[PDB]
């Protein structure tokens, strides 16, 4: 579960969580047959024996895109207890109004979109950053070689491609 | 008996030391056993090196022709056995760092040499070394992966380390390539998407990076660098440090090494050199303007293909390019050199001082193939 | 007869904290004539194979079911560029370890096959001969594989032995690639060692796991870490504890069992 | 020897007893007397004896 | 007898030589030292095997 | 270590338990005297080249 209230900010948001403190509960946000659990900054517990407030992520559009199925870790196997997605964080009501982080989904040539007039696509070959977007220090998102940017003026409905 | 081969290396080597070591002869008085002789042969390698150790021995000439006599240098991950102590002259200070604990002597060496294990990627110990020129080959890489960051970012940190450091000189592998990618099979496979190599001969792989993110991040080190990448000898001039120290080359190992030394270049960086500024494209058939100001009037110039001189600019009319001009303007100071070219590459642009000394490097700039568009 | 037994315990973030001084140790009695009788007599009766293939094939099978909890898939693959620390002699096969031939074509069923695999030690045939426990002029490996014993330079005493345990430690963790992994074998396991692997080993190291292959009655143990040159908190644990009480507890019972049966070659009367 | 498989005899050799002032210095026989006492106290030879002589 | 007890543990044999890996010490001696002594133990006038440059 | 030839320094060793006598009765006589095919009264050695007895 998490607030009522989310900030898309550096600091994140932060959901609680109900299970018993003998986990580990990674994330394995997972795009193929392979799972990519990916995410050292984008995830973050504090103290599995209480409530910890799990899952500090700082959100961005990619997640409208990815869906999460936070997974068990163990020394031999990994997600063989408990393994179920974050079905209601597959799906956020993005406030436009607020600057949001831009990270991409795949590398599979996503184009980005401020209200339909289909700005440049972020993993198009030979890409150029235009100047509004800012790239974050630590980029955030399961694969490194994906930078991080800002758009606060919409930017709504990566279109697919 | 003890067999083995010496060498010029070896005896360079040799020339440094004062006192000779003692080994410790535990590992041969606890051999209680019996191993039979064999008649002693001067090139026992029956296989020839592999490609791994030829392009070892490319990036080691190379260190050895760049350093000169009596300069103070520092290598970046050498290793348990100091092998550039075998490479630079003998009178020269050699204060190597590496994060594995070395295995040479201490003490005993004419010039001063120094070990120290110290994870030289990091903050706070530069300020007290010494050094003129500093050399990394195939570490780089290597703490890239360690670190499990990008290629650049490692370069960008390694880069803004040695901008406290003393050294006006830098050369180091680099890892970047600088021709069609094309996966040579069984020896290096690259990721266009992950942009990782995979090794499969050492179960190995690190990331890369591209030509103009390295030299954009070591402008912005250095506004007055200049910035030049060594081309790959087709004279086969690397080949004494292997026939001199008795090794065998078998020719598709060498041909194999010269593929993949393309992907894994070494940039020569000034940090006091001579800026230039340049157009856009650079590409054949098409003009291509230059502009180097203040050398007052005498500009023996000199661009190479590769090591061949083109255009040496003492008479344009012998130059080995379509066409090339040049103006002084007096006003501005400043050479205006246009040219246009037939051979994509790189060149040197050696710019030879204007005086009776040795000449001083330019940056160096590659020239894009011809376009393909077309219209009637 | 028959093949060895497996006995492991692996680390788990769950269990427990407790301090080293809080382990089980070897036992005062354990170099008397009484008990070396028994040790030699279990020895000359057991009826196996190579007992250095045996404990490898085991130690491997159950090494390569790790994976490492920054990532998903699992510390050891295929092609990870392995070094045998302790090659040794002619086994009346080929003049080398006999688990090198079938792991690296890939035959033990539960381990890909390496890149290839370098062999260093006093007793090696196809390689460096060297004193480990000091640095040395070398490469780096992913996975670095020690069966070298401390019996033949600790000088018949057990502290000896528990500094060259150490001196070991050191080196195999200096030639380690990091972010690969190591096995280590130790003979003699003491508090001391426990301390210094706790103080030393641990902090550096992702995961670990210690088991033994139970082929012959004594109290040596392998020591595997996964994920060299990384920081983190670990510590020993309560089935660590768990594990030392039975080992040290089942190696009691076969010493007073076998020293109470007849020599080997006795004549009865 | 292994500390657990008995033999027929602690020790094989012979401990020449009477004629010894027949027999002095550099003499076979008092060589072979030390290296009987030698092999007797538990000495080793640093070369491998094999198991059967020639 | 100030020496310990064990028994012999032999290594085993091999038909061809093995490489070794030198390691160093803190001791020292003169150059010309070493290389008189290395005069005095080598065996250096022999015919080898050339081999094969390329 | 060494005497006139070198003896292995730096270990000592030597047996430990030696088996009781056993006294030799007729049965064994008799049994000794027919040599049966496993336990004969006697033992071939051979040349160590030619591999003969
Ligand atoms: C296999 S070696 C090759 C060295 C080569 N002979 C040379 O100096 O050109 C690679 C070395 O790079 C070093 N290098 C890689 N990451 C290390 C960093 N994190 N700390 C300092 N050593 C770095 C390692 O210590 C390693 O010994
Ligand atoms: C009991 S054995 C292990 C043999 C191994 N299981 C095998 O079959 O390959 C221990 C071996 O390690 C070697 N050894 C012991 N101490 C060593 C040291 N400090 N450095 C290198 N080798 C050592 C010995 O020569 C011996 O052959």
């Amino acid at each position: 579960a998490w607030p009522a209230q989310l900030d898309f900010t550096i600091a994140g948001t932060d959901v609680d969580i109900t299970v018993n403190p003998y986990y580990r509960l990674m994330a394995f946000v997972k795009i193929d047959g392979q799972w990519q659990i990916a995410n050292p900054d984008k995830f973050q517990f504090f103290s599995s024996n209480t409530g910890t407030l799990v899952m500090n992520v700082k959100l961005d559009i990619a997640d409208r895109y990815l869906l999460y199925y936070i997974r068990d870790v163990q020394s031999r196997d990994v997600g063989f207890y408990i393994q179920h997605p974050l079905q209601l964080l597959n799906t956020i009501t993005l406030p436009t109004n607020e600057d949001l982080f831009l990270s991409a989904p795949d590398m599979r040539e996503w184009a980005v979109k401020e209200s339909g007039n289909t700005i440049c696509i972020l993993n198009s070959p030979g890409f150029i950053p235009p100047q509004d977007w800012d790239v974050l220090t630590d980029t955030i998102s399961w694969s490194p070689s994906l930078p991080t940017y800002v758009v606060p003026p919409g930017d709504y409905t990566l279109t697919p491609l | 008996t003890i067999t083995s081969r010496r060498s010029p290396a070896s005896a360079r080597r040799k020339a440094r030391l004062r006192y000779l070591p003692l080994i410790d002869p535990r590992s041969l008085e606890v051999q209680a056993r019996t191993i039979l002789p064999s008649n002693p042969v001067l090139f026992d390698n029956i296989n020839g090196a592999s490609p791994h150790v030829c392009l070892t021995m490319m990036y080691n000439f190379e260190v050895s022709s760049a350093v000169y006599d009596g300069d103070v240098v520092l290598d970046l991950g050498t290793g348990p056995e100091a092998k550039i102590l075998e490479l630079i002259p003998s009178t020269s200070p050699v204060t190597c760092v590496d994060i594995r604990p070395t295995a040479q002597p201490n003490g005993c060496w004419n010039v001063r040499t120094t070990f120290l294990e110290l994870d030289y990627l990091s903050d706070g110990w530069i300020t007290g070394v010494r050094g003129d020129i500093v050399t990394c080959m195939l570490s780089l890489g290597a703490a890239a992966a360690g670190k499990s960051m990008t290629f650049d970012a490692a370069f960008q940190q390694l880069v803004r380390v040695l901008t406290r450091s003393t050294a006006n000189v830098l050369l180091i592998q680099v890892n970047c390539p600088t021709d069609v990618i094309r996966t040579i099979k069984g020896y290096l496979e690259i990721d266009q998407t992950n942009k990782r190599y995979k090794f499969p001969k050492f179960g190995r792989d690190e990331p890369y990076s591209d030509m103009d993110s390295l030299e954009r991040i070591c402008r912005a080190a250095w506004p007055n660098c200049s910035i030049t990448w060594v081309p790959l000898s087709y004279d086969l001039r690397w080949t004494k440090l292997a026939l001199l120290e008795s090794t065998t080359l078998s020719s598709a190992s060498v041909r194999i090494a010269e593929l993949m030394y393309k992907y894994m270049p070494i940039m020569r960086i000034d940090i006091h050199g001579l800026p230039m500024e340049k157009q856009g494209n650079f590409i054949v058939g098409q003009n291509c303007s230059l502009v180097i100001p203040g050398f007052n009037a005498q500009d023996v110039f000199n661009c190479y293909f590769n090591s061949a001189l083109a255009f040496s600019t003492e008479d344009v009319n012998s130059a080995m390019i379509p066409q090339v001009t040049a103006q002084f303007d007096a006003n501005k100071g400043e050479w205006s050199l246009d040219m246009v070219f037939s051979d994509a590459g790189i060149y040197t642009m050696q710019a030879l001082v204007g005086s009776n000394a040795n000449p001083v490097s330019l940056g160096s700039f590659v020239v894009d193939s011809p376009d393909v568009d077309i219209t009637d | 007869i028959g093949e060895a037994l497996s006995y492991y315990v692996d680390y788990n973030r769950s269990h427990r904290v407790v301090l080293s001084s809080e382990l089980p140790q070897l036992p005062d009695t354990y170099f008397d004539g009484d008990e070396q009788y028994g040790r030699s007599l279990f020895s000359l009766a057991r009826k196996v194979g190579d007992r250095s293939l045996v404990k490898d094939t085991a130690v491997l099978k159950h090494a390569y079911q790790a994976i490492d909890p920054n990532t998903g898939k699992e510390y050891l693959r295929a092609g990870q560029s392995v070094a045998y620390f302790g090659a040794s002699a002619g086994h009346s096969g080929a003049d080398q370890p006999l688990v090198i031939e079938p792991w690296m074509q890939g035959k033990i069923s539960g381990v890909p096959p390496p890149s290839s695999v370098r062999q260093f030690g006093y007793d090696v045939a196809k390689g460096a001969i060297v004193d480990l426990a000091r640095p040395f002029p070398s490469g780096d490996y992913q996975f670095v594989y020690s069966d070298v014993d401390q019996v033949v330079d600790g000088h018949d005493d057990l502290s000896i032995s528990s500094g060259l345990v150490e001196s070991l430690l050191d080196s195999c963790v200096h030639a380690t690639a990091p972010g690969g992994s190591f096995v280590m074998k130790i003979n003699f396991p003491t508090r001391t060692v426990w301390h210094y692997i706790e103080q030393k080993i641990l902090p550096n190291v992702t995961s670990y796991m210690l088991i033994k292959p139970f082929v012959t009655n004594n109290v040596e143990v392998f020591f595997v870490a996964f994920g060299v040159h990384q920081q983190s908190a670990l510590t020993w644990t309560s089935g660590v504890y768990f594990f030392l009480v039975d080992h040290f507890y089942r190696y009691e019972t076969l010493s007073a069992i076998s020293r109470q049966l007849p020599s080997f070659g006795y004549v009865d009367d | 020897a292994r500390s657990a498989q008995p033999v027929t005899r602690l020790d094989q050799c012979y401990h020449l007893r009477w004629g010894a002032q027949y027999v002095g210095e550099d003499s076979l026989t008092y060589r072979l007397g030390v290296l009987s006492l030698l092999a007797t106290n538990g000495y080793q030879l640093a070369r491998p004896i094999p198991k059967q002589l020639t | 007898l100030g020496m310990r007890i064990s028994a012999l543990q032999s290594l085993s044999d091999t038909p061809a030589p093995v490489q070794w890996l030198p390691q160093y010490t803190i001791d020292q001696v003169a150059v010309d030292e070493g290389d008189a002594m290395v005069s005095q133990l080598t065996q250096l006038p022999l015919r080898p095997d050339y081999g094969s440059i390329w | 270590a060494n005497v006139w030839g070198v003896r292995l320094a730096d270990s000592l060793s030597s047996p430990t338990i030696e088996t009781r006598t056993r006294h030799y009765t007729l049965h064994d006589f008799y049994s000794d005297l027919d040599a049966s095919v496993g336990k004969e009264p006697w033992r071939p050695l051979r040349n160590q080249r030619t591999n003969e007895i």
